[PDB]
């Protein structure tokens, strides 16, 4: 009994002994040792035995938390490596590593976690409270639950199991009971995924068959139905300490368009990631804050593209308990500032304190500073207003209210700084430019929202629309006043045109959208004319 | 489990003996020294239900905006108070008073903050003076 | 009677110009017993009450009963919407005012209290 | 609606019905109304009446 439970329990194998051994005593370890061990974890990553797969992953993890750069210029070269056969085996690597990722803090020295740290992810983002949408869609007839006329019954049983996606589900991750496990998967590793999501393209096909694309898709398609949060963390957190949006965008889109689909779980893990991404951006100001949302909102229509649960009250409501829900929606009433304060050019001089109603061009803020300030007409066109707090150079012709519309206590804070007329000109053309691309962005996102609602509730959720839009204050001034005064320019006019003519396509395209889903016999008045 | 007449006829006692005149209504101020003077069934534990004396406090003080509040308002608020909400009310009445509830504990809390910030803001609004100073200086 | 005066002044003025210090030391004041007449001029319980309420007028408990969430962005997004004006500038300062971990704990905010 | 409910619903009517008490009159200040209050106000005399 003694011996054959042994050898039933404690040695399964002999062939992973030594290297289990250098689990149990990774602590004493040192960075030599670590590096020089890494290529035979690395390359014993496949062997047929479970035992020497999970032992090798297990030491592989384990030298990527304790020596990073070795580990990521191993998986770099590998993935860049000129043959074929280097490359996919890389991406069974990387499976395998996946799969075996639960299974490493067993291994070792009991209670290891309080002599072995591990940093807790960073991330600075306050997800949706509440969550935005369904986290996921349960499916109809599940034959792994206990519980649970009789030719109806068979035959609605049928026809609502024939519309849903077995395929769309972590299958071996949802039949297990339910009576904690955690995971080391270290963020050096999660850079991984951005190499699997190139040769997503290639098309090269090894001398029995497999083709690297195929086996990356299917890798990275189970890993994002099994732990979305898991692989899209290492970018997530990534883009808040670098201003690398374009990257991370061009990524995400390469993904869905190479993909074809997002699972209801892991578009909605992304919206939710997204929207609180734009939250924080808001919240704590940034120098790249406003170019980072503009890039944020320039994808979101499409994540938005997939998701089942999302509602526009129970959106509306959340995003404004929220507060800052101007910045995502474009039916969004908020009374602005009534004041505004400025300092002058020099430092510690008295500010000033200034009203604000509800028309007032940046142009006549401008006239008054210029002439309180006792200022030579001759250089009024060397100042210009801004905001250094979020690092803004103000239009002249736009409303302080659209700019400002938070009516809290703290007015916002402005500069009366001097600089060449050439400049300031420059600066407020990329500035406008960025903030019409966030417009047509925003335009963008709700038609998406519109374009997928259940046929039944889209009567409904028409007639808020309008309803919310009627009660905007000024939204035909909104929706039909352009910045004409910069389309003259000649350097930056015609981008400024081309990208506004786009702007009011998609405006009548929304407008005809909404007419559509409404009743044919909707008692209209005057107000007709607004739309 | 519910107000009884015993109760009621204390209420109006505790009441008759805090308002010195017969007007029917006190000063918001005046109605905390309402809500620990009452005793038996309705006492309230200052040593246990510090956060409870301070929600209702406020709870009546948001009610109306520095406003005087009548005898039955604040019979109403203590007869909701008094019930467990979840069991004797409707839906729709129970999700208002569960989200005034929630305002109420929020804003209180942060109106405790708004106390530190008064300290805090007053030691600190001198350096920055000093400061103006030496630019002037 | 107990140590919050509400339940000291319905027997202060019942059970009783110059004994009612008695209860006047339970709180450890011990002002002029001229000025014991001083008050005695608004014979009233309310009155009395609005007096010496603002007169005493003129704590980890509550702040481990505020933590009920507090990162940068939480901390900022209460601060400015916390009510009176306030340039938001200070605020940089108050986020620096020390683990630097992103997490602020209010016991030692309270022992900063002075 | 549960009975719960209706007592609740009685409990709010009856408490609209109730209205603050008659008598706020001060029986301490004099030497001869006081002791008249004192006496007028005890149970056994309502009881004898």
């Amino acid at each position: 009994s003694g011996m054959l439970k042994y050898i039933r329990l404690q040695v399964m194998s002999l062939s992973p002994a030594p290297l289990s051994l250098l689990i149990k005593a990774a602590p004493i370890l040192t960075e030599e040792m670590y590096g020089d061990i890494q290529p035979a974890a690395w390359e014993l990553l496949l062997s047929m035995d479970e035992h020497m797969a999970g032992a090798a992953a297990a030491m592989f993890l384990l030298c990527a938390v304790k020596v990073p750069e070795a580990v990521s210029d191993m998986l770099m070269s590998e993935f860049h490596h000129p043959e074929t056969v280097q490359r996919l085996n890389a991406v069974l690597k990387f499976h395998t590593l996946w799969r075996f990722r639960y299974q490493v803090w067993p291994r070792m020295e009991e209670g290891a976690q309080q002599i072995f740290k591990i940093p807790p992810p960073s991330i600075n983002f306050t997800l949706p409270s509440p969550v935005l949408g369904m986290p996921s869609v349960p499916m109809f007839d599940p034959p792994w639950v206990p519980q649970c006329n009789l030719q109806q019954e068979e035959e609605k049983k049928r026809l609502g199991r024939e519309a849903s996606l077995i395929t769309a589900i972590p299958i071996t991750q949802e039949a297990c009971y339910e009576p904690p496990p955690q995971a080391v998967f270290p963020a050096c590793i999660c850079a991984a995924v951005l190499p699997i999501v190139h040769l997503m393209e290639d098309g090269e096909v090894r001398e029995d068959g497999v083709a690297v694309s195929a086996v990356a898709q299917q890798v990275l398609w189970n890993c994002l139905i099994e732990d979305p949060s898991t692989v899209l963390r290492h970018f997530l957190e990534k883009l808040t300490i670098s201003n690398r949006q374009d990257e991370l965008m061009y990524m995400l889109r390469k993904l869905l368009l190479n993909i074809g689909d997002f699972p209801a779980q892991t578009s909605h893990i992304l919206f939710n990631y997204l929207v609180g991404l734009i939250m924080y951006f808001v919240r704590t100001p940034c120098e790249w804050g406003m170019d980072a949302i503009s890039a944020t909102l320039t994808f979101l229509w499409e994540v938005v593209g997939y998701v089942e649960g999302l509602f526009f009250k129970d959106l509306k409501q959340t995003m404004k308990k929220e507060q800052c829900e101007v910045k995502l929606l474009v039916t969004a009433s908020m009374p602005g500032t009534k004041t505004l304060v400025v300092h002058g050019q020099n430092e510690c001089d008295i500010p000033t304190q200034l009203p604000v109603h509800e028309d007032t061009q940046f142009e006549a803020l401008l006239k008054e500073c210029l002439e309180f300030f006792n200022i030579p007409e001759s250089q009024s066109t060397h100042y210009f207003l801004m905001d250094k707090r979020w690092n803004l150079i103000h239009y002249n012709k736009t409303y302080v209210r659209d700019i400002y519309p938070f009516r809290r206590s703290v007015s916002p804070q402005l500069n009366l700084v001097h600089m060449h007329p050439e400049k300031g000109q420059e600066l407020i053309q990329k500035q406008v430019f960025t903030r019409k691309l966030e417009e047509v962005g925003r335009v963008l996102f709700l038609i998406s929202l519109t374009q997928k609602i259940p046929t039944a509730h889209k009567q409904s959720h028409v007639s808020m629309l309008q309803e919310d839009l009627l009660r905007l204050p000024s939204f035909p001034r909104s929706a039909i006043d352009a910045e004409f005064s910069l389309f003259s320019d000649p350097q930056a006019g015609k981008e400024l045109f081309g990208l506004d003519t786009l702007q009011k396509s998609l405006w009548i395209q929304l407008l005809e959208e909404m007419f559509l889903g409404m009743p044919s016999e909707f008692p209209w008045g005057d107000e007709i004319m607004l739309f | 489990q519910l107000l009884s007449y015993n109760d009621l006829r204390h209420f109006q006692i505790i009441w008759n003996m805090v308002d010195d005149k017969r007007e029917g209504v006190i000063p918001t101020f005046r109605v905390k020294f309402l809500l620990r003077l009452l005793r038996g069934r309705l006492e309230v534990d200052l040593d246990k239900d510090k956060l409870l004396f301070k929600h209702m406090c406020y709870e009546m003080e948001r009610l109306h905006n520095g406003g005087d509040v009548t005898f039955h308002d604040v019979l109403s608020m203590l007869s909701y108070r008094s019930v467990d909400i979840r069991k004797s009310l409707q839906l729709e009445e129970l999700l208002a008073r569960e989200q005034l509830e929630y305002t109420i504990e929020e804003e209180v809390a942060k109106q405790t903050i708004r106390m530190w910030l008064k300290k805090c803001l007053k030691r600190i609004r001198a350096k920055q003076q000093q400061s103006c100073s030496i630019i002037h200086s | 009677l107990t140590e919050e005066q509400i339940a000291e002044f319905k027997e202060a003025f019942s059970l009783f110009t110059k004994e009612l210090g008695t209860v006047m030391r339970s709180l450890g004041q011990n002002p002029t017993e001229a000025e014991l007449q001083d008050m005695i001029n608004e014979v009233d319980f309310p009155e009395f009450l609005t007096m010496m309420a603002r007169k005493m007028k003129d704590e980890i408990r509550e702040a481990f009963r505020v933590f009920d969430k507090i990162s940068a962005a939480e901390l900022r997004h209460v601060m400015t919407n916390l009510g009176e004006k306030l340039t938001d500038e200070e605020v940089d300062e108050m986020i620096r005012e020390i683990d630097g971990d992103g997490q602020v704990n209010y016991e030692e905010f309270v022992q900063m209290m002075t | 609606l549960t009975v719960d409910q209706r007592r609740w619903e009685d409990l709010k009517s009856r408490l609209k019905i109730a209205q603050p008490l008659h008598l706020p009159p001060r029986p301490d200040n004099d030497g001869f109304r006081a002791k008249m209050y004192d006496i007028t106000q005890h149970p056994f005399f309502k009881r004898t009446i």
